[PDB]
């Protein structure tokens, strides 16, 4: 029914930029947020942000405010994101999580049962 | 808004023409009787106030002129 | 942050809490609580937000409760398969996410 | 249970011969619909959506003005002439100058000049009028089921008065609404900015006093009196020259205080308006009616909470067998002889033996009893309750007078039954709402005012012309307060 | 220009809050009274003005009103 | 010769780091840290919860 679909893995020298997407497939798309949760091994989990599907509005932490960039892609239902300035500890595996919007498209509020699913996940190696 | 406190009657004027002199000269009377035109209720029920409130026709006309003009 | 305690083992068939401590701003300011579950080398998943309630699909051994600034995660009946990392969430009034340090559950043989 | 911590939440009762019921929807509101032996069912209108506007006139914003030209006319031998005057790209205007022998004319005396200037906009706004025949009107519906997509969404178009939504386990709901009795969208129009939007009136937007060209056109660059937008100047009556004026985005901003904000950069969509529908509740049943009930023990897991229109809501947790079954739960006074206060989630049942579920109804002013379960195991929270039935008598006349103002004619239909006081209401203020509406068009809320207190100190110096002018003057005066312009 | 024609009070109003609801329904009240701090002296004549050709008390204040409405909003 | 700036006003604006934050009724009203940073343009107002 409902399926994640996340890029496969990448290493890169540090400094650099990595893109990765998570694809929604089973479900409409447009009416969910798609957040995004690192977590670096041994460590504990990370809310990178969120990313409306209707109308674009992005929102990143305070630690990647200035390193993170989401965007979107409505025709393939994909989202596209990259982050850059890459450290040592920026080693971790990315999971893509949906949310259901509000009825008139914004994430002011988020849904009771939010998190409900979560992609395969995609590692990003930094050396 | 700004535009509705104009730099406008406060002294300074000379003899070389102002910014929005020619322009600006009758903008407000147009745009009053445009009003006018497309509320012609207000006008009416104006009218009949002003008939009804006054005691001499001068201020039945005062009274229409100044109700006319405010409303906008 | 979240505080919850690194590690929590039991015997098989008890009963255990756990608990996530946090702030008043996010943990005792909003119901918005949640709870999954870290296999290794698998995705989280959820088994239950807004702790009075629990999600579809979810055995009712597990039960969720909140103590003021202190989310409590109540387990009947243990078993071999709860063996797995566990974490805390809560989204605080800023409309940011918040998670707990990870509890491994270890399960006495 | 959507409807439900909504400030703007109504409650209609009854039903006709027919069952069936008027309500109108609005944006921003639900209205909660229940019935002796019916469900209750909550509607809400969360999205309207316009499809293929069509741009009717373009407003220029920003403009820049380049190849300037003067030339040097005598005074007595006509005004002077220039070539690009030929396309009306360039603003062009006639003045009066100083002309005489140190300006190399043979004669002394006022010389003609024009100045001209080829017009660029560079932004612009878009006027778009989508036909009433697009309207897209989306309602959710969600019943009282209990359970913490749980509602159903339907899509209301002018191609089909009847939608038919199937509601699992209450059966088929018919659906009837008339989507062009609300907004008048013919006469309406869609104004475009570089982000944002507003709805605001057709006729309004051709009043405005900008550069503009109709909406067919493609060129985009024949704007209509350009001289709104630039002026010529005269400091010493010895030439002319010509500047743009500055930005309007900002002068429009400040013009558009009474306009209502709509979303358009992504698909029309609105989120404003009102829509008279008729309700057909002919072929719903109650879920789980089929179903004794629960004679095991209950317990509560969230602590019971009141609503700001008075009513409680409680979730309650079955542990006993025979699920799925009924909560006996009933309203008892401090007396355990009378039942007061009653069900407005009405028919709770249990679908599932760990699965808690919401029940929500509203109690009797001051003290009560609530009743969970049966003996043995009756859960005992009495409760405290504040207000008098003369506030809430005095508050709904609030309500209702503030419906009737902001909504018109078909604020009788937000409850009728088809009364012939109803269709009696009905034709009377849609009349004196007619003559209301032309008299008092394009006024601010201190002109209500100031011409309700006129009227009013005529009525009380004047008799049944006194009584009607108090009257008229209160309730205008009663307008001009309550509304927000 | 366009700031002197607002779309103000032509009946589309709704439930739901407009553009300018909250200061637009007062920076009339703002910018006449800074007028009258402003420029006392026309406030002075009008009040004269009205207890001239006003006969009734009424009549007087509703002139002395509209006079004082009328020397920002003509500007 | 000497102009002397008296005061710079602005006429064209950017917004830009929007920020919210919420509180359950009867709480009082919710505080953050540039409501003092009057940098920052800030209003209180009400909000169903
Ligand atoms: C505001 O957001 C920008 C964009 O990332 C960032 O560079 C800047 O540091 C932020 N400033 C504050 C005070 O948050
Ligand atoms: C206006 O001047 C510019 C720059 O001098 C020139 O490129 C343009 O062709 C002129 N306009 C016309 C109509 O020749």
């Amino acid at each position: 029914e409902v399926q994640l679909v996340e890029s496969g893995a990448e290493v890169k020298k540090p400094g650099a930029s990595v893109k990765v997407s998570c694809k929604a497939s089973g479900y409409t798309f447009t009416s969910y947020a798609m957040h995004w949760v690192r977590q670096a091994p041994g460590q504990r989990l990370e809310w990178m942000g969120w990313i409306n599907a209707g109308n674009g509005n992005t929102k990143y932490s305070q630690k990647f405010q200035d390193r993170v960039t989401i965007t979107r892609d409505t025709s393939a239902s994909t989202a596209y994101m990259e982050l850059s300035s890459l450290r040592s500890e920026d080693t971790a595996i990315y999971y893509c999580a949906r949310d259901k919007v509000d009825d008139y498209g914004d994430y002011w509020f988020p849904t009771l049962w939010y998190f409900d699913y979560w992609g395969q996940g995609t590692l990003v190696t930094v050396s | 808004s700004v535009a509705l406190v104009p730099h406008v009657g406060m002294g300074l004027e000379t003899r070389t023409e102002t910014w929005m002199s020619s322009e600006g000269a009758w903008k407000h009377a147009q745009r009053i009787e445009t009003w006018i035109l497309r509320h012609p209720g207000f006008t009416i029920m104006a009218a009949i106030l002003a008939y009804t409130i006054g005691t001499t026709h001068f201020q039945r006309a005062l009274i229409f002129i100044l109700l006319t003009a405010v409303a906008p | 942050a979240l505080t919850q305690p690194a590690s929590v083992s039991g015997s098989p068939g008890q009963s255990i809490t756990i608990s996530c401590t946090g702030t008043s701003s996010d943990v005792g300011g909003f119901n918005y609580v949640s709870w999954f579950q870290q296999h290794p080398g698998k995705a989280p998943k959820l088994m239950l937000y807004d702790v009075t309630s629990r999600p579809s699909g979810v055995s009712s051994r597990f039960s969720g409760s909140k103590s003021g600034n202190t989310a409590s995660l109540t387990i009947s009946g243990l078993q071999a398969e709860d063996e797995a990392d566990y974490y805390c969430s809560s989204h605080t009034s800023r409309g940011t996410w918040v998670f707990g340090g990870g509890t491994k559950l270890t399960v006495l043989a | 249970m959507r409807c439900i911590g909504i400030s703007n939440r109504d409650f209609v009762e009854g039903v006709s011969g027919g069952s069936w019921v008027d309500i109108v929807l609005e944006h921003g509101s639900c209205v909660t619909t229940m019935a002796k032996n019916k469900p209750t069912l909550d509607f809400e209108l969360i999205k309207t959506e316009a499809k293929q506007p069509a741009t009717l006139r373009k407003y220029c914003i920003e403009a820049k003005l380049t190849n300037t030209t003067t030339d040097s006319r005598c005074p007595t031998q006509g005004e002077p002439s220039l070539n690009e005057e030929q396309d009306k790209r360039f603003v062009c205007k006639h003045s009066m100058v100083d002309r005489g022998w140190g300006n190399g004319c043979g004669l002394f005396g006022k010389g003609g000049i024009v100045t001209c200037a080829m017009f660029t906009c560079k932004k612009n706004m878009k006027g778009k009028v989508v036909q009433p025949e697009n309207l897209e009107y989306t309602i959710v519906i969600t019943p009282h089921s209990g359970e913490e997509k749980h509602g159903k969404e339907i899509k209301i178009t002018p191609q089909s008065s009847i939608t038919e939504a199937e509601l699992t386990g209450y059966g088929t709901v018919t659906m009837e609404c008339s989507p062009r009795t609300g907004l008048d969208f013919n006469e309406m129009v869609l104004l475009q900015m570089e982000n944002k939007a507003w709805l605001v009136h057709r006729q309004w937007f051709l009043d405005l006093p900008l550069p503009w060209l109709p909406g067919a056109d493609t060129q985009g660059s024949n704007w209509i009196q350009k001289e709104t937008l630039v002026t010529f100047k005269n400091p010493h009556a010895k030439k002319q020259d010509v500047v743009v004026l500055g930005s309007q985005e900002g002068a429009m901003h400040t013009a558009l205080t009474g306009a209502t904000e709509i979303q358009m950069s992504s698909g029309n969509l609105l989120f404003t308006g009102h829509l008279k529908c008729r309700l057909r509740m002919d072929k719903l049943q109650l879920k789980g009616m089929s179903y004794s009930m629960c004679t095991g023990k209950f317990k509560v897991v969230k602590e019971i909470a009141e609503t700001q229109h008075g009513t409680i809501v409680i979730r309650v947790q079955y542990e006993g067998d025979g699920s799925p079954c009924k909560i006996p739960f009933e309203i008892m006074d401090l007396e355990k002889r009378h039942v007061l206060g009653r069900l407005i989630t009405v028919n709770p049942i249990v679908t599932e033996k760990d699965s808690p579920v919401n029940i929500e109804a509203e109690p009797p002013f001051g003290d009560s009893y609530i009743i969970i379960g049966v003996e043995p195991g009756q859960l005992k929270l009495n409760w405290f309750k504040k207000g008098s039935s003369i506030g809430q008598m005095i508050e709904t006349t609030m309500r209702g007078a503030k419906r009737m103002a902001i909504l018109g004619d078909t604020a009788w239909d937000f409850g009728s039954l088809g009364g012939v006081f109803t269709s009696i209401g009905k034709a009377l203020h849609q009349v004196f709402g007619a003559i209301y509406g032309a008299a008092f068009s394009g006024v601010s809320w201190t002109m209500k005012i100031l011409i309700g207190v006129i009227i009013t100190w005529i009525g009380m110096n004047s008799t049944s012309l006194s009584v009607s002018l108090v009257l008229v003057g209160v309730v205008t005066l009663y307008l001009g307060v309550m509304v927000q312009a």
